[PDB]
């Protein structure tokens, strides 16, 4: 159930930043899962995919200020109440 | 005068430009924005 949120890439690497969250929670989906490990396996993978200096985020309640590169910045929602922020620096 | 006389003869080479020119590249721009969190 993805919400997108904010978004300010090109659709084509919305897809796919979709599919590698959705992927990340298939890695773990357990009440023993960390957003960590699915947060590793999001920036690494959008690394080795569409270059390095990949940024992954997950919460639900916090507050950031970072700094992004144009059309490299998304975030998003979930009715799973998983925010995600992902960003290229 | 006992080799009967010699014939004259020419040849020579292409010879190309020397010209002297210089070009610029630039470093790409960047972005540095700053967002908050929401609910």
């Amino acid at each position: 159930k993805a919400i997108i949120n904010s978004s300010d890439m090109q659709g084509d690497l919305l897809q796919e930043a979709q599919d590698v969250i959705q992927s990340g929670i298939e890695n773990n989906s357990a009440p023993v899962l960390n957003i960590e490990a699915a947060c590793k396996y999001i920036k690494e993978n959008l690394d080795k995919k569409f270059g390095p200096t990949w940024q992954c985020i997950i919460g639900e309640g916090y507050a950031y200020d970072v700094t992004v590169q144009n059309n490299t910045l998304l975030f998003m929602f979930y009715n799973g109440n998983l925010a995600v922020l992902i960003f290229k620096s | 005068r006992n080799k009967f006389n010699y014939n004259t003869r020419e040849c020579q080479t292409i010879n190309p430009s020397i010209r002297e020119r210089g070009v610029s590249t630039e470093p790409p721009p960047s972005d540095t924005i700053c967002g908050n969190i929401t609910q």
